[PDB]
């Protein structure tokens, strides 16, 4: 958010949390390319974006 | 990249390939002959822009 | 000469159907070079009277698509068709007539 | 990996099962294998949208590889490659095959 | 079109397919009748000449 | 009979020439079917003689 | 007047449609001919709308 | 020529199917009143000849 | 078939969903002619309403579309006379058909 | 409104737009043969025609 909506967390024990929510850029780069492969390269692809 | 008035730097094509050209032996060929091309354009109106 | 037949294309025995013979055939070469040539044709400066940028890319995309799609026809011509012609000529009632 | 192993020395993958016979190596077989894998993952993880599709657009997964580039009128090219990152399941599968 | 669409079958064994397809072709006798007719043509030609 | 089998071989047969592919695909399903987490559960002491 | 129904000399085969979207079916890309032309034209106009 | 051609078609393992080709092309073109003359020949090409 | 699911669709598409349902069901008219005697009834038909100028738009659109395809695609692929082909080409609806 | 668009050829199109109106009193040279100062400005969509 470009440092807008600054927020922070409390400071206490969080024993058993797990948040598998992330990936490397290569994953993102790969997915982006894959996304570009599964479209008709005419205007039909661009317009929704 | 946004090029500006540089004739030699005008980007004519954006390309993507589904296969490795080296396997096909296309290693020395024009890139346009080996990669797919995007083609989409939107006809905006100057009057609204102004 | 007797027991012989001529053929417009080069011919070779039937290999394993792996990737290399799929794309190395003379006919495939003819297709690849030809489409490559017409691509720089349509992108020539002279086409501007009719071909705007959008059309130019559109035509380009069509040609490269035609070039990229797999086809076994060139392989069949170079490695399998001569076998079929050879056997058929031996049984048709009218023998081949060639120059 | 799966498509490569059915081929002969395709890409640069390990081949623990190479002792087993696999006669057909045609592109049709590769497409069928890729569809099988694509369906398997979609089922296992309950995916919804298109996944791994479009690679068979030209109909030969045996040489499937991703890359992007753009060209300038001056003749310069960029040719950016997009290789996959390291994977866990792939390494796991090798142990299964070896076992 | 034929040059560009060259699909092939899934379990293609050239030996099996060719042998299966060529076997009926040798059930004919036209090959021999051709020879016989040619021989008669020769004798007719020579005598006519 | 995952692949290369359906319209080609009898129900009672198996395709000896496509064995490596079918074996590989079977193992793949084996792998995917086990992608889970070994969650814990209730432990108790044993008060019996055993 | 209303007892008339048009007679189509080459009906669209049922295998030319995709799976349903609740009521409608999209047209398969592999299908060509005048129907394809009609489909694209209306689709393009729908996009603009 | 006719007899030989019929025999060849009846004996070859080759299969002619313009499906993948149509799919690839249709990802680029569209049959609309605009951009029709540029692609008219392509439509003629892909038209089912029987 | 392997990955069915449900997703939202815009109101326009919802309109189409119902509109297609109606068209497939066919229009259901009810006749109540007064000149005849005690004979009102109802029967459905696929005949488009076409009661006023609001129908001219749809028919004119389809009319133009089929004609354009005929001129540019069907006719050149099918006609025989070379002279006809020569003159049939270089012709388009926007300056040859209304 | 020229700069607001992403088209690389927009500056030339802008320049030729005025050049069309001034073809009578103020002539200039056009490089590629077959193109004239009265050519529709929107056709200048190729880096080689600047």
């Amino acid at each position: 958010a470009n440092n807008l909506l600054n927020s922070t967390i409390p400071i206490s024990l969080r024993p058993t949390i797990l948040c598998p929510w992330f990936a490397s850029s290569e994953d993102l780069r790969l997915q982006q390319v894959m996304h570009l492969v599964n479209i008709s390269s005419n205007t039909a692809a661009a317009l929704p974006l | 990249p946004f090029t500006r008035l540089v004739q030699n730097d005008v980007i004519t094509n954006v390309l993507v390939a589904r296969v490795d050209p080296a396997q096909r032996g296309d290693a020395a060929v024009d890139i346009r002959a080996t990669h797919a091309t995007f083609a989409a354009a939107l006809p905006v109106d100057p009057a609204a822009i102004v | 000469p007797p027991n012989r037949m001529v053929y417009p294309w080069p011919n070779q025995p039937l290999p394993r159907l792996t990737v290399a013979p799929t794309y190395d055939s003379a006919m495939s070469n003819w297709i690849s070079t030809t489409i490559a040539f017409f691509i720089r044709v349509v992108n020539s400066v002279n086409m501007t009277a009719t071909v705007n940028d959008l059309t130019r890319r559109t035509m380009t995309g069509v040609m490269t698509a035609m070039r990229q799609v797999k086809t076994m026809t060139p392989f069949y011509i170079q490695h399998m068709c001569p076998t079929e012609l050879s056997v058929l000529a031996s049984v048709t009632v009218t023998p081949p007539f060639q120059v | 990996s799966a498509v490569a192993q059915c081929q002969d020395a395709g890409f640069l993958v390990p081949r623990p099962l190479d002792a087993l016979r696999q006669f057909d190596v045609t592109s049709a077989a590769a497409a069928e294998i890729m569809h099988a894998v694509n369906d398997a993952f979609k089922t296992a993880f309950d995916l919804d949208g298109a996944l791994l599709d479009g690679l068979a657009l030209y109909g030969d997964p045996r040489i499937a590889d991703l890359s992007a580039a753009y060209l300038q009128y001056g003749g310069n090219v960029v040719r950016e490659h997009v290789p996959p990152g390291p994977s866990h399941i792939h390494r796991t599968l090798q142990q299964v095959e070896s076992t | 079109v034929a040059m560009l669409c060259g699909q092939t079958e899934t379990n293609l064994i050239p030996s099996h397919h060719y042998g299966k397809a060529f076997a009926p072709l040798f059930a004919s006798n036209a090959m021999f009748t051709r020879n016989q007719r040619a021989v008669i043509t020769r004798e007719a030609f020579v005598c006519a000449r | 009979k995952t692949v290369l089998s359906r319209g080609y071989i009898d129900n009672a047969q198996f395709n000896p020439l496509a064995l490596r592919s079918n074996v590989l695909l079977m193992l793949l399903q084996f792998t995917l079917s086990n992608l889970k987490i070994n969650k814990s559960s209730t432990f108790t002491s044993d008060v019996t003689t055993i | 007047e209303y007892s008339q129904v048009p007679d189509i000399k080459d009906p669209i085969p049922p295998s030319a449609w995709t799976g349903p979207i609740g009521n409608v079916r999209y047209l398969l890309p592999s299908v060509q001919g005048p129907a394809r032309h009609l489909y694209d034209t209306w689709r393009a106009a729908a996009r603009q709308i | 020529v006719e007899a030989l051609s019929t025999l060849l078609r009846s004996v070859t393992p080759l299969v002619l199917d313009p499906t993948v080709l149509t799919n690839a092309i249709t990802t680029i073109s569209e049959s609309t009143t605009q951009t029709i003359s540029p692609i008219s020949e392509i439509l003629r090409l892909l038209q089912p000849m029987g | 078939s392997v990955a069915p699911y449900s997703r939202p669709i815009s109101g326009l598409q919802t309109m189409v969903q119902h509109l297609a349902d109606l068209y497939a069901a066919g229009f259901r008219y009810s006749v109540s002619d007064a000149f005849s005697s005690g004979n009102k009834f109802s029967f459905p038909t696929s005949t488009f309403p076409s009661g006023s100028t609001a129908t001219s738009t749809e028919h004119t659109a389809n009319n133009s579309t089929m004609m354009e395809y005929f001129l540019n695609v069907h006719a050149p692929s099918h006609v025989k006379s070379a002279s006809l082909k020569r003159i049939l080409t270089d012709m388009t609806i926007q300056r040859n058909y209304v | 409104a020229g700069p607001m668009t992403s088209d690389p050829h927009s500056p030339v199109k802008v320049f030729m737009a005025l050049a069309n109106l001034l073809a009578q009193p103020e002539p200039i040279a056009i490089g590629v043969p077959g193109m004239h100062q009265t050519t529709p400005a929107s056709q200048f969509s190729h880096p080689g025609v600047w």
